[PDB]
């Protein structure tokens, strides 16, 4: 009833579980949902932003690291910000000691490599959030998934958090149909937003509730925020 | 447990039971005339076979000035005295005069505090007598506690019932009373406020400040066992 | 590779009664009875050595152990609690006297420098004490004999004669008969053994317990000659034959 | 009870039940092996899919730790990874000294003590994690298992997560049938078999293979994955073999 | 019941057997005896003829042996409870035995109580842990001072007793509700002088005789020693067959207190000094 | 009190009781003696399973081309005393030029352990020791540890659950003969006394893989492989 | 030192209890003239009060203190105070001011709050006097958690309730105190409710421009008492 | 009976949302935004006549053009004012121009989560955290007159306005009611007395509040005691009238 094995992190349970951890995922599930997919040449992310009153401005879900890269995540900012300026310098390192610019999954693979160096020792919590990273190199086009656990993986389109399973199953229900797509990425954005429709408990998306921002082959990271979203809506 | 935080209502859990604690431990007072000084202390045991002859542990000295006298454990006290010594020479090579008392204690008692303050380590099982001389307030007298606040006297007691032998100093002291006049109360003061009545020169420890040598210098004396055991007959024990 | 165990491991009571020692002079009991009486002429100290199995040496156990060439030590308790302190006060009459006086130091000035560490195994954090109370023997040109007892909360005794452990107080029961002033050392011996003839259940062989006393000079030992000034060593230990010597000539 | 609370406390029975609550963890992952063939190793492992939106082929299990060594693990994705990134500065540091490959004994001399020093002290997680490597040296064919309590020995072969006990009693079934000596390739076939046959715990799901191996003699002893119609070749065999 | 009650059959001691108490009778029998021997006396001023009163102190004094003795010498009655047997293994027995109690004392005014022991009535707490005796301690006191006591107090004073004084309920004291206390110490040698005189009245025209040759030497708390070092000195004349008795036949008896006067033993504990 | 290295309530360690207990997780028992000239140790070596690869399964470690030793606990426990030793031994003769010798470097690993008990960062360890070396001054010899740090020689002696089997059986032999070693020179001839005295005294049967040796030869040590062992055990082909 | 779910914390909901134990005094911000009072122990017997720690204590030449609480808690203040009084008289060649000194020490007392294994004080004081080449008035008071305010009169103490209210029957605005023998009347008024003894239990200290302290006898305390003695009576 | 880095089983951790009501406990402090002008309120808790409160200060000054007020716990927030006007200061040295406000504003709620792991490479201060939130307002030439947010759990939001503290729940409703984007600054620096003379807990004085307004013509300025009591007999003007 009252599991003990719930204070700090290295107890183990009599099972084999870090009772901390599988608490905090659901953490996520208490926060929004950022989708994000990808042809074999263009990729995407996508936020509905949750505003607080009448009058605030919005709270912000993407960001970019550096020009052929960036990312959306799912419940805390502040914890998930540190990570973003974190491998800012080891984009730069890369284009400063190489010029051999940053592939992406060994980001993933550096970034596993922090959050274990997290749960392991007194103090300190896990960076607890999911997030969702994007960008394009030499291989074509990439997504990944992220956890707190550490398993990050390469997908083709995927979800988060809180109502997600509707969007989620547009994917299943889809995934013979996109990864066709090349060039022309206006079609391709609209698959998500009506998918993402499945999530809306009655708040009927604006000009200004959602966030998009994609990369491609060609594009460099651009930002569609604001009002330019008219196209789409 | 945890040294540093207080009570639910503005108290320690831990230091009012150290002052109290140093209760359990021996007798020392001191005194002072406008003449000299007096001081006494009753060894926690008296037995006979081991070295009571020679068993300098109550009273110390620090300098050639000065005279102390101590309650508590027998080793976190017997650090102080090698640490203050260094401060009171260290004092001497920076400015070549002698050292007075009031920026001893003031700066010295301070290092107590800092160990209730933080690190979570323990206070110190220690209070002290003081004695000395200054050519700028007198002679002089002093106290202390494991907290730090020090006390100016003309005449103090610790440990056993030192509130009830505290009472035994308060109508027969004197102002003018001299020396020869102000010793015989200390042991007077001790006659009464022990266990054993039964009582012998072994058992106890004393020293002495007076201003004997003229040209105005002075004598850290300490008494041996057969002088104050001939001493002791003087006020007329047996 | 973190320490976070800074904290006490020191605890005060009530009424004083610091705890984490006061349980620790049972162990000093629970261990072996040992001793140590003094007298003008010499000094001595004595032990039990209970080996335990049929199999064991005791010669690679050191049941009394050399500080000095003019001092010696005994304890009662714990073993590795006392091991590793012989070498951490040896390596300390240098590093603070020997190597900067050029003399090796009196007796009490090195018991200044083991409370000085026995202290601060309490009142640091992150430790415990050791399970030891331990003896010293006296000698200097400038103030004589003695022995010195002392403890793990970080006192001193001084003593005349003294003894520790699961036969103590016996024993204090006993010598405060024995001892007198007028004594020489060749005595000693027959009431120490005496003594711990009786605080026994098992063998009483000369070569199942060592001792060892303070005689005087003693140049056999110093190796070499031809200074007539040095005074040598005033330490030693007997062996198993000058025993059992005294033993049949009870 | 009152003692399973925390590393490095010892119980009446003289352990610590909170590393054998680790192996429970590790029981709750994924099957994998690795063989001693007659003149290198194999690995093979389990991969389990959740949705078809996870990719093939990008999201290997195996690592590297240099051009000589195959190494893999079941259980903690992350935990298991850590130590490789610890291997794979280690050994540079030994070449680094006399110019020379690393020898295996040298891994776990220079491992097996590691995880160890995550057992030592109340301030860290041991390593939840079963582990397996193997390669050449100049003297000839290794391998050897991990467990989380620092403890290794040298095998013939292994299994871990939930495919063990098909695995162990079927090898015990292997052994006897072929002991005079099972070169490279033939073992590629009859591994994969396993997997096949070590799925029925978990085949409510779906999963795709991933295997690697080392020769002295194709490959010079150097690492080299599986990328191929030789898979291929392997799960058509495989399927008969569950047939 | 009235097993408790007072007695026919009243115990045959005296405050004149009892040396060494010289000012104490001074000391607490006039709110036992004077108003209550003069009312109109009292009244003419009227303060208070207060509640009951208590005595502290340790054993070896006979605070009992003075409690049987003022049962001589009364006027009054002098009831007893044989201290702790009011309570029982249940609930109920408690209050209605003190209702019972003090109903028992109203139809005699001129007549008291007695306790001995309050060492288990003392300082209720209670989360959970505790008892119904805590819910006796209460009514008594209740039935004390209320609508109904004062009546008693008009016609009664009472006494409570023990020997350990500070472990008990200060919510209790209601100073008034106990208008007085008083030490029972231990004695003084020449007090311990007398007391000797009293017991050993077995010298058969002897002589050589020097009493105040042994509170010359003793620092004990008991006055009680005195009779048992006393009556274990004639054991010795008991067993050598000579009923005749010395000083120093019966000063060895001390030898008995040699071990009382030297059981405790000591610790070498010299953390502090 | 029952989790760390205080000291008791009455005055032992509960933390430390456990350790020697901790050892007991095998039903193992092994054995040292004194040669002549030479020395012997020995143990069991099971193998409940299979697929093994005895070759690599071991106790019995080398630490020099002169000592030895052995451990009856967990192996991971022993390797970092196994490490340990090698760095131990390294720097003794870089700083005085001469092997390591036995006497000392127990005096030092039994100062080691004590810091473990006095200290609570550390975790100690659930295993004991028995180092074994010749000595060019001191002869054949051997030293035992506790985690505590007694440590004390022996003229023979064994440890595993099974002391009392056998303990028993050498005392009694002692007091059939009376000297401290055998009087026996070649290491090759005493080892037959060993495995002639286990099985028969309290011990089961063995067989070739079933047991390992380890011999401090004259400036050298070293182990024994199968017809090394197995050879040595048709010795008793005559007894 | 963490937070409770009701906005407080546990160690600090405390502490400022412990200053409302021990002494109690007062200073106030005269027409032209600032001073204080505080606390003594009469029936303190076989004692010189020439030596012993005042409740006063001076800083610099021209500003001075007076805490309260502990005793310890404070000595360490002044010195570490001292300091930064003869050290910015030194890097920035003019004296102080008063509100630096305390803006510093506002902030201590919380440099020793957020941190670990640190308790904070039990200590409250003020502070009082002129600044340099000015005339007016200043005086600030302080308390553990490092809030400084300016209070024309201000006391921690014993009995202090209706003190921190019988001012407000007596000061006025708009009519300030006149000068010193109705001022210190006032800084006496005051203090002498709880004092319920002769004048042997006080101390009191004035400050005026330039550095012009003064401390008075136990005697000229029993010139004024004595003034109010006898209109105590009307 | 919980600690600082730790969740639970809701996610929703203790402390910080612990430190998310003791501004509740505070004072009262509002600014409210106007395109050509942005005000700044408070309640001062005077407790007692004799008190001075030009000493009291839950109002500072930045720079000679922008400015802040802390509300709920005004100790712990004198500190990190300090850090911000080094950063400002700093940034008005590598490039000799004011900085923009969003460039500040996320280094001072990049402070108050150090208490763990903070920005890259950042040893844990702040054994515990910022029990304390503020408001930000001034001019940079990108947006406008971007007022901030910030609370120490380390996020910012920009508002058009809104309030803190004791009357946050109540007070707000009204200006949600009552603010649109045409009206002036005097109707607002009018506006704030319409409301804080509902929540104070005794009529309002001079002295019971001040108030400070924001441009970009002349930048920062507080006003005076008798400055805001002329504008309230202006509320009086229709409040007398209506
Ligand atoms: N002055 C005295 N006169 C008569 N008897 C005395 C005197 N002093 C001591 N005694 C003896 O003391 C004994 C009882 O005293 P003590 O105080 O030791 O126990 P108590 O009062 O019976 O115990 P409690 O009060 O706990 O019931 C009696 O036997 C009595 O004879």
């Amino acid at each position: 009833f009252r599991n003990n094995y719930d204070g700090d992190t290295v107890t183990f349970s009599p099972t084999g579980r870090l009772f901390q951890v599988e608490y905090a995922l659901e953490a996520i599930k208490q926060g929004s949902v950022t989708v994000g997919l990808r042809s074999n040449t263009h990729a995407v992310l996508v936020a509905l932003k949750r505003n607080a009153d009448e009058l605030s401005s919005y709270q912000k879900k993407i960001i970019k690291c550096d020009e052929h890269m960036g990312l959306s995540l799912a419940g805390l900012a502040p914890d998930a910000r540190v990570l973003s300026n974190y491998l800012r310098q080891q984009c730069n390192y890369s284009s400063l000691v190489f010029n051999r610019k940053l592939a992406v999954e060994r980001a993933g693979h550096l970034l596993c490599d922090k959050a274990q160096k997290n749960t392991q020792s007194y103090g300190g919590r896990p960076y607890g959030v999911g997030l969702l990273i994007i960008g394009y190199d030499k291989s074509g086009a990439h997504l990944l998934e992220f956890q707190p656990s550490g398993n990050v993986t390469e997908l083709y389109g995927t979800a988060i958090g809180a109502r997600s399973q509707g969007a989620k199953t547009y994917l299943e229900r889809t995934l013979d149909t996109f990864i066709k797509i090349d060039g022309n990425p206006d079609e391709l954005i609209k698959a998500g937003v009506e998918a993402i429709s499945q999530s809306l408990r009655d708040e009927s998306l604006t000009v200004d509730n959602l966030s998009i921002a994609i990369v491609g082959k060609d594009t460099p990271f651009t930002i569609y925020d604001g009002e330019a979203v008219a196209k789409y809506i | 447990s945890r040294t540093t935080i207080f009570s639910p209502e503005g108290r320690l859990y831990q230091v009012e039971y150290a002052l109290e604690s140093i209760s359990h431990a021996g007798t020392a007072i001191g005194i002072m005339a406008s003449d000299g000084i007096v001081l006494a202390a009753e060894r926690k045991v008296t037995s006979t076979l081991l070295e009571q002859d020679t068993s300098t542990e109550k009273l110390y000295k620090l300098n050639d000035k000065i005279a102390v006298a101590v309650a508590g454990l027998t080793a976190d006290a017997e650090i102080l005295i090698n640490t203050a010594r260094i401060h009171a020479q260290n004092y001497l090579k920076t400015y070549n005069e002698d050292i007075p008392v009031e920026i001893l204690v003031r700066r010295l008692s301070d290092i107590k505090q800092g160990y209730t303050q933080h690190g979570g380590l323990r206070p110190f099982g220690v209070s002290f007598i003081y004695a000395g001389y200054d050519d700028r307030y007198g002679y002089q007298l002093y106290t202390s506690n494991p907290s730090g606040n020090y006390t100016g006297w003309k005449a103090i007691s610790v440990g056993a019932n030192t509130s009830a032998a505290q009472t035994l100093l308060q109508m027969d002291y004197k102002d003018d009373m001299k020396v020869d006049d102000a010793i015989e109360l200390a042991l007077k003061t001790l006659s009464k406020t022990t266990d054993s009545s039964a009582l012998t020169y072994d058992r106890l420890e004393f020293a002495t400040i007076r201003k004997g040598a003229n040209d105005g210098e002075v004598y850290q004396k300490i008494f041996k066992p057969q002088e104050i055991k001939d001493i002791l007959v003087k006020t007329g024990i047996t | 590779m973190t320490d976070r165990y800074s904290f006490s491991l020191t605890t005060f009571s009530p009424s004083g009664k610091l705890g984490q020692i006061d349980y620790a002079l049972t162990a000093v009991k629970q261990g072996v009875t040992s001793l140590g009486i003094k007298a003008t002429n010499g000094v001595v100290i004595a032990t039990e050595k209970k080996s335990s199995s049929p199999l064991a040496m005791s010669e690679t156990l050191s049941k009394v152990s050399l500080l000095t060439p003019d001092i010696g030590a005994v304890y009662s308790g714990m073993g590795p609690d006392y091991r590793v302190l012989v070498d951490k006060s040896r390596k300390v009459a240098h590093t603070s006297y020997k190597r900067i006086y050029g003399e090796y130091p009196p007796t009490k000035l090195l018991v200044s420098e083991v409370a000085k560490i026995m202290q601060e195994a309490t009142q640091s954090g992150g430790v415990r004490p050791f399970g030891v109370s331990l003896l010293i023997a006296g000698h200097d040109e400038f103030n004589g004999f003695s022995l010195y007892q002392v403890d793990p909360s970080g006192s001193y005794f001084p003593w005349k004669a003294t003894a520790i452990g699961k036969g103590s107080v016996a024993a204090k029961t006993f010598l405060e008969k024995r001892w007198n002033d007028e004594l020489e050392l060749e005595d000693a011996i027959h009431i120490a053994l005496l003594t711990l003839k009786e605080s026994v259940e098992g063998e009483f062989n000369g070569d199942t317990i060592e001792l060892a006393i303070i005689g005087d000079e003693n140049p056999d030992l110093l190796g070499y000659t031809g200074i007539p000034t040095d005074k040598g060593p005033r330490f030693r230990k007997l062996t198993s034959q000058e025993i059992n010597d005294r033993l049949e000539a009870l | 009870t009152g003692y399973d609370l925390s590393n490095s406390v010892f119980s009446p029975d003289g352990r610590n039940f909170q590393v054998e609550y680790a192996v429970k963890a590790v029981e709750n992952g994924t099957t994998s092996i690795g063989i001693k063939c007659n003149d290198g190793v194999v690995f093979a492992v389990e991969k389990l899919i959740t949705s078809k939106l996870l990719v093939p082929q990008k999201n290997v299990k195996i690592q590297v730790v240099d051009r000589h060594i195959g190494c893999v693990y079941s259980g903690l994705i992350p935990d298991g990874r850590h130590l490789v990134n610890r291997g794979r500065e280690e050994a540079a540091s030994f070449k680094k000294l006399y110019k020379t490959p690393i020898p295996i004994p040298a891994f776990a001399d220079r491992l097996g003590q590691y995880v160890q020093a995550h057992t030592l002290y109340n301030s860290v997680r041991p390593f939840g994690v079963s582990t397996i490597f193997g390669g050449v040296d100049k003297n000839g064919a290794h391998l050897y298992m991990l467990e989380p309590s620092g403890s290794y020995w040298g095998y013939k072969g292994a299994a871990t997560g939930k495919g063990r006990q098909s695995a162990k009693a079927e090898l015990e079934k292997l052994v006897d049938h072929h002991p005079e000596g099972l070169s490279a390739r033939e073992a590629v076939k009859q591994a994969a078999k396993i997997i096949y046959l070590a799925h029925e715990d978990n085949k409510e799901k779906d999963f795709e293979l991933e295997i690697s191996w080392c020769s002295l003699s194709e490959t010079n002893g150097l690492h080299k994955f599986v990328k191929g119609d030789l898979l291929q070749e392997a799960i058509d065999f495989a399927q008969k073999e569950i047939n | 019941l009235v097993s408790l009650m007072m007695v026919e059959k009243v115990p045959d001691s005296t405050y004149d057997m009892v040396g060494g108490l010289t000012k104490q009778i001074k000391e607490i029998k006039e709110v036992i005896e004077l108003p209550v021997k003069h009312p109109e006396l009292f009244e003419s001023l009227g303060i208070a003829q207060p509640k009951g009163v208590i005595l502290y102190g340790p054993p070896g004094t006979g605070k009992t042996l003075l409690a049987r003795a003022v049962a001589h010498h009364t006027d009054c009655k002098f009831i007893r409870v044989s201290g702790a047997e009011l309570v029982q293994k249940y609930i109920g027995e408690g209050s209605r035995m003190v209702r019972e109690l003090f109903v028992m004392a109203r139809e005699h005014a001129p007549s008291i109580i007695f306790m001995d022991e309050i060492d288990s009535i003392g300082s209720t707490r209670v989360e959970g842990s505790g008892g119904g005796d805590s819910e006796v301690q209460r009514t008594m006191l209740e039935l004390l001072n209320q609508l109904d006591g004062f009546e008693t107090s008009k016609n009664i004073k009472i006494i409570m007793a023990t020997n350990r004084l500070d472990i008990l309920d200060p919510a209790l004291l209601r100073p008034g509700r106990i208008d007085r206390k008083i030490e029972f110490p231990p004695p003084s040698v020449a007090a311990r002088a007398e007391i000797l005189r009293i017991h050993s009245r077995k010298m058969n025209l002897t002589r050589g005789i020097n009493l105040r040759k042994v509170a010359e030497k003793m620092n004990g708390c008991s006055g009680a020693d005195v009779k048992g070092v006393c009556t274990e000195a004639g054991m010795y004349a008991l067993r050598e067959r000579r009923i005749h008795v010395t000083q120093e036949d019966f000063e060895l008896a001390v030898g008995k207190v040699m071990n009382k006067n030297q059981e405790t033993a000591i610790s070498v504990a010299k953390l502090f000094k | 009190d029952r989790h760390i290295t205080i000291f008791s309530p009455e005055g032992r360690l509960y933390q430390v009781e456990y350790a020697f207990k901790a050892t007991n997780q095998t039903n193992i028992n092994s054995l040292a003696v004194r040669g002549k000239d030479c020395t012997v140790v020995i143990s069991q070596k099971k193998v409940p399973d299979k697929l093994l690869d005895p070759t690599t399964v071991s106790y019995i470690f080398c630490i020099s081309r002169t000592i030895g030793m052995v451990v009856n606990g967990p192996i991971p426990d022993a390797r970092n005393a196994a490490l340990r030793a090698k760095a131990e031994a390294a720097e003794f003769r870089y700083k005085y030029g001469y092997d390591m010798p036995c006497d000392v470097l127990a005096k030092r690993m039994a100062n080691l352990s004590q810091i473990y008990t006095q200290r609570a960062y550390m975790r100690p360890l659930g295993v004991i020791l028995t180092f074994v070396s010749v000595d060019e001054e001191l002869g054949p010899s051997i030293y035992k540890t506790d985690p505590a740090g007694y440590y004390v020689g022996y003229k023979a002696t064994a440890t595993g659950p099974k002391q009392q089997e056998i303990t028993t059986n050498l005392e009694n032999h002692f007091k059939k003969s009376k000297i401290d070693h055998i009087n026996e020179e070649s290491w090759e001839k005493v080892v037959e006394f060993a495995i002639t005295h286990m099985i028969d005294a309290l011990g089961t049967e063995f067989s070739k893989n079933d047991l390992e040796v380890g011999v401090a030869t004259k400036d050298k040590f070293f182990t024994l492989s199968a017809e090394n062992i197995e050879e040595r055990l048709v010795a008793i082909a005559e007894q | 030192s963490i937070f409770s779910p009701d906005g407080h914390i546990f160690q600090v909901e405390y502490a400022l209890e412990a200053v409302k134990r021990g002494t109690c005094a007062v200073g106030v911000k005269g027409k032209n003239c600032v001073v204080l009072g505080c606390e003594r122990r009469s029936t303190l017997k076989l004692q010189d009060t020439r030596i012993t720690p005042s409740k006063v204590s001076k800083i610099d030449s021209h500003v001075v203190l007076s805490f309260s609480g502990l005793n310890a808690d404070s000595r360490i203040l002044i010195e570490k105070a001292r300091v930064e009084a003869q050290s910015h008289r030194l890097t920035l060649e003019d004296p102080v001011t008063v509100e630096y000194l305390t803006r510093y020490v506002a902030g201590v007392q919380q440099r020793y709050t957020q941190s670990g294994g640190v308790r904070p004080f039990g200590v409250s004081t003020l502070i009082a006097g002129f600044d340099p080449r000015d005339d007016e008035p200043k005086l600030y008071q302080t308390e553990p958690s490092g809030i400084y305010s300016s209070w024309s009169a201000q006391t921690i103490g014993r009995n202090s309730k209706t003190v921190r209210e019988f001012l407000e029957k007596n000061y006025d605005r708009k009519e300030p105190p006149a000068t010193v023998e109705e001022c210190v009347k006032l800084t006496v008024r005051s203090l002498l409710e709880v004092v319920q003894t002769g004048a042997k239990n006080i101390e009191i200290t004035v400050v005026k421009p330039d550095s012009d302290i003064v401390a008075l006898s136990s005697e000229e305390i029993n010139q004024y008492v004595t003034q109010i003695e006898q209109e105590k009576q009307e | 009976d919980r600690g600082v880095s730790t969740f639970s089983p809701e996610g929703r951790l203790f402390q910080v949302e612990y430190s998310l009501e003791a501004i509740k406990l505070g004072s009262t402090a509002i600014g409210i935004a106007t395109k050509e002008g942005v005000v700044l309120g408070v309640e001062k808790r005077a407790t007692s006549p004799l008190l001075e409160s030009d000493s009291i200060e839950k109002i500072v000054e930045i720079d000679r053009h922008i400015g802040c007020a802390m509300s709920g716990l005004t100790a712990d927030a004198r500190s990190m004012i300090e850090h911000a006007r080094t950063a400002a200061v700093t940034h008005n040295l590598y490039y000799d121009e004011d900085i923009n406000v969003e460039s500040l504003t996320q280094s001072v709620c990049d402070l108050a989560l150090r208490f763990g792991e903070g920005a890259s490479g950042e040893e844990r201060l702040m054994s515990r955290p910022f029990g304390v939130a503020l408001l930000i307002a001034g001019h940079d030439a990108d947006d406008g007159y971007q007022l901030f947010h910030a609370e120490p759990s380390g996020t910012f939001y920009r508002y058009n306005a809104k309030a803190i503290g004791s009357g946050s729940e109540g007070a707000q409703a009204e200006l949600l009611n009552e603010w649109h984007s045409s009206l002036t600054l005097k109707e607002a620096e009018l506006l704030v007395l319409k409301i804080l003379k509902q929540v104070m807990e005794e009529k309002l004085d001079e002295n019971n509040a001040q108030l400070s307004c924001i441009t970009k013509q002349d930048g920062f300025k507080i006003y005076d005691n008798e400055k805001t009591a002329e504008l309230i007999k202006e509320l009086k003007e229709k409040e007398a009238a209506e």
